[PDB]
């Protein structure tokens, strides 16, 4: 039971993912590898005026964090932005 | 490229 979420596009590049989710409304958004740094991932979301990019965050005990709260995976990382905003300076919440 | 959270 392991197929990808449909917003999981893992070779997608950083400005690839921003002219998709520009023709997508606030609050969309992918995750990829990322290209900056490898062995990395990023979640690109559509901001109001434009693009902007998180880094996802690991520990050793495998979590998933951007900010502050831990989650032990991706898909539950996502479920919480949906309601606790993902941007610290306006007010972003992932839509799909 | 930046991040927001970094």
């Amino acid at each position: 039971d392991i197929e990808f979420p449909e917003w999981f596009h893992e070779g997608l590049s950083r400005h690839q993912a921003e002219n998709l989710l520009m023709g997508k409304d606030i609050g969309f958004f992918i995750i990829r590898a990322s290209q900056s740094s490898p062995g990395d991932f990023s979640i690109s979301v559509r901001h109001e005026d434009d693009v902007q990019h998180f880094k996802v965050m690991r520990d050793t005990k495998g979590n998933y964090f951007l900010w502050t709260e831990k989650f032990p995976s991706l898909n539950k990382l996502v479920d919480y932005y949906r309601t606790t905003s993902i941007s610290k300076q306006k007010q972003v919440f992932l839509r799909d | 490229p930046d991040y927001e959270n970094l």
